[PDB]
């Protein structure tokens, strides 16, 4: 099981940024994938979830980012996307993609804990 | 609609109909499968009934679990299709639970 | 939405020392709590899930207990590898809320 | 029965309860989805030929009994 | 060997006394085989059932009732209605007006059914009844509508039974 | 015993239009009617069987209506791959299986 | 996939004979009946002949009766049609067709071969 990230970097205030991650060693379709962010010197905050290939409403976000961020999947290349459109200054952090519970786990629809994280990508918002 | 982290402040209290409101949504493939099956079964019965043939063979095939779950899904989120060609809805009262769907097609 | 109270805020111990770390959730979460370990410069690693299940590959010294609004996670035999940050995560409802992190350092 | 288990916590309004191995019974959460959840159920236990005369005689002389239509 | 339908129908010719009426529900197909002077020009019908055997029957009020029922069973709109139910927002392809008028003729404007069922509620069986109300309309614009209102109730409007609130884990 | 007649001989429908091609039976045919599609220089292909059921390889655009004596084929959203000759045939009176003169559907 | 390949179709004057053949594959050739349907250029279809599953009973069109003889080999899974004693007929394309029984006496053409063109003229 491995998870490799891409994207990140600098982004002009009110700009956009794409963070993506590719999943190997497991069936990316059969698992839900969440995004978690860490501000410098602060605790972790949950950004959202992408469902495990059986759902039509495929995205969940925290209320602060619910109106600005979009989570998506590739049509067939087993890739996870998290596009931070019109990023704000308080979104500057290191973003990790993580794997959630399996589609046969009852807990995953309504919650869960994680088990694997990627190496992370640093997103810096500045002028 | 049901918003958890409102009801669970208490371990000894739950609002009426909380389960059906806060229940897991049906997977798309099971909602579509059950819908196709129920509409077919009921349309076949309606057809027989018109000709005066109260066909029990089609009736016995109706699974109340499928319909009840559809009630949970259409009350959860009503669905449609389109001049909308489909419209379904679920109702839940303390004395009765009901499902009302309508599939319309146009020739003109 | 669910406030996370971690205690102690910062801790120092030596190799072989016992540390116990508590995490409190604002309303009761049955068992959907997990514990993670962040080495400085690294990515987080899951340590314990389902409140009490020790994740494979993690030393067997960990053991989780607690429920409701107070959970506890012991670190019985501090090992030279045990200097890191430990964090609690709530998994009962969205949004997931995390702790402030517990710094375990050598003495 | 559903009445006794509801009476164990009327304020749950027929919603499932959760029994921990400690023994305490509480009101159930839709998201604990364990076996220890009382009053819920996985599935509902609901419960709602032309034969010619020659063929009949032939299919009656064998099984020597009278009623042949099971 | 294999014979032609005329030989099959005339095999039992002539038919002098009435046959037992049967329900259209049992039959799955029909063929009209006309005869001439050999059988007083009578019109026989070869009826096929689901057990793979043919019943030759003389034209009668009930035989005609079977013919009309089987004729309408496989009308297109009845077949494709579920496929239209499966397809979501992008799902609809117009239907013909001939089927709209056939649907009107065959489908009755309204039907109501009461159907009893027993559900196992622990140690007891709870009897409950489903009141089904269905409408089939073909409007003056050849548009077709099928409305169904399925409802579950207790035999005496009792609240919180096991037919109402069956509490399924999904 | 039953000669099948079809009309019109040629029907001009604009692309994506709806064509209603008629087939009339000289004598009772019941529900024993089949439609065949024949594209130029190719062998016929079973299109519809029974009075209404479409044969595999033909999309839901093709609908078969009719009973007793009058049968009509309806082709909706006529795409480029739908312009061909359609024959109707009765399989109720056996020797001989009679076909109509067919109708050609050409682009308007 | 089900394939029917017609062969043995040429040009003869009247009085001569032609013998069409159809190679069947995708089915055991024993469960269902074979047929021949001809189509004159720019004219309607005409049924020609039918042979029963066991080749015991053949049937022919009135316009062709006496002249033609249909045959089949349930062991070879092959169909032949001998057009003996010929005449005047404009019908050009002869198609070999596999049938399917909906019910005992309800069977129709299910699959068609590419057909052989036969011209008969002096």
């Amino acid at each position: 099981v491995q998870l490799v990230q891409s994207g990140g970097g600098l982004v002009q205030p009110g700009g956009s940024l794409r963070v993506s991650c590719a999943a190997s060693g497991f069936s990316f379709s059969d698992h839900d994938m969440d995004w978690v962010r860490q501000a410098p010197g602060k605790g972790f905050e949950w950004v959202g979830r992408s469902r495990n290939k059986d759902y039509s409403s495929t995205t969940e976000y925290a209320a602060s980012v619910r109106g600005r961020f979009t989570i998506s999947r590739h049509t067939s290349e087993d890739l996870l996307y998290l596009e931070l459109n019109t990023v704000k200054t308080e979104d500057t952090a290191v973003y990790f993609c993580a794997r959630g519970p399996h589609h046969s786990d009852r807990s995953g629809y309504y919650g869960g804990t994680f088990d694997i994280w990627g190496q992370g990508t640093m997103v810096t918002v500045s002028s | 609609q049901c918003q958890r982290e409102t009801a669970e402040k208490n371990d000894y209290y739950r609002v009426p109909h909380y389960w059906d409101a806060c229940s897991r949504a049906l997977p798309d493939q099971t909602r579509y499968k059950y819908v196709e099956q129920l509409v077919d079964l009921t349309l076949n019965y309606h057809y027989d009934a018109s000709h005066g043939l109260d066909n029990f063979d089609v009736l016995k095939r109706i699974n109340v679990t499928e319909v009840s779950l559809l009630i949970s899904d259409f009350r959860r989120q009503n669905r449609r299709g389109g001049r909308t060609t489909f419209n379904a809805a679920g109702s839940l009262a303390p004395h009765a639970r009901s499902l009302e769907f309508s599939v319309r097609l146009f020739a003109n | 939405d669910i406030q996370m109270t971690q205690s102690p805020s910062s801790v120092s111990a030596s190799v072989g020392d016992r540390v116990i770390i508590t995490c409190r959730a604002s309303q009761g979460i049955s068992s959907w709590l997990a514990w993670y370990q962040q080495k400085p410069g690294r990515a987080p690693r899951l340590l314990i899930y389902d409140a009490s299940t020790l994740e494979s590959g993690v030393p067997s010294r960990f053991s989780g207990r607690g429920s409701g609004t107070e959970f506890t996670l012991t670190i019985n035999s501090l090992q030279p590898e045990d200097f890191a940050t430990y964090y609690c995560q709530q998994g009962n409802m969205f949004p997931l809320t995390f702790g402030g992190g517990t710094k375990v350092e050598i003495k | 029965t559903r009445q006794v288990v509801h009476n164990k916590l009327t304020s749950c309004n027929y919603n499932p309860l959760y029994l921990e191995a400690d023994g305490r019974i509480r009101c159930g959460k839709v998201n604990d989805k364990a076996q220890y959840l009382l009053g819920a159920a996985g599935s509902v236990p609901y419960r709602w030929r032309i034969v010619g005369l020659d063929q009949y005689l032939e299919s009656v002389k064998k099984h020597k009994r009278l009623d042949v239509c099971r | 060997t294999y014979s032609k339908p005329h030989d099959a129908a005339t095999f039992y010719c002539p038919f002098l006394y009435p046959s037992p009426p049967r329900s259209p529900l049992q039959f799955s197909g029909f063929q009209q085989v006309s005869t001439g002077p050999e059988c007083r020009n009578e019109t026989l019908y070869l009826l096929y059932n689901r057990e793979g055997q043919t019943l030759v029957e003389r034209s009668s009020t009930w035989v005609k009732k079977v013919i009309w029922y089987l004729s309408g069973r496989n009308q297109t709109i009845l077949q494709r209605m579920p496929q239209t139910a499966s397809k979501p927002s992008d799902g609809n392809v117009q239907i013909s007006v001939e089927d709209a008028k056939i649907f009107g003729a065959h489908m009755v404007p309204k039907q109501t059914k009461l159907l009893r069922f027993v559900v196992n509620d622990g140690t007891r069986y709870q009897m409950c009844v489903m009141k089904l109300e269905s409408w089939a309309h073909v409007f003056r614009d050849y548009s077709v509508s099928f409305q169904v209102r399925l409802t579950f109730t207790e035999a005496n409007n009792q609240t919180y039974t096991f037919c109402t609130h069956p509490n399924l884990i999904v």
